[PDB]
């Protein structure tokens, strides 16, 4: 069978200014859609030291063998479409259950001024880009 | 600022 090898998930979040997690619906890849992913975002951060911060992991949520080697960017499309305040991984080695995320991904002050564009009708829209290279 | 997991 052939395999889905790279691919672009884009997720909304309504309402997000109202270590606790939202995680997004599952997706598929690889062979027979047999490798499932989510993302999982911490909107108050993951601990103290990243409180400020907006957190965001991709999750791993089941594969066929041992391990999954993937690169991966994450980034915000703003009020325009455009990508902006990307960040991105080299292939790091996914097991199922794991993830791999920034725990700093975006200062949740400059998230929710609206000077930045970022929450266009309140809403935050991700967007990652992940590569599996094993 | 490197990745590192959640858990």
């Amino acid at each position: 069978p052939g395999k889905v090898v790279k691919f672009s998930y884009m997720w909304t979040i309504n309402n997000f200014s109202f270590g606790e997690v939202i995680k997004s619906s599952t997706f598929s890849s690889g062979a027979n859609d047999k490798l499932k992913w989510c993302l999982r975002v911490n909107p108050k951060g993951l601990d103290e030291e990243s409180k400020d911060y907006l957190s965001l992991y991709l999750l791993l949520v089941s594969c066929p063998k041992s391990e999954v080697r993937a690169k991966f960017k994450f980034s915000i499309l703003n009020a325009k479409g455009e990508e902006t305040k990307a960040m991105e991984s080299r292939a790091y080695r996914f097991v199922q259950g794991k993830d791999w995320g920034f725990k700093k991904f975006i200062r949740r002050d400059f998230l929710l001024d609206e000077a930045n564009g970022l929450l266009p009708d309140d809403k935050l829209t991700l967007f990652c880009e992940v590569s599996v290279v094993q | 600022a490197s990745p590192q997991p959640s858990s």
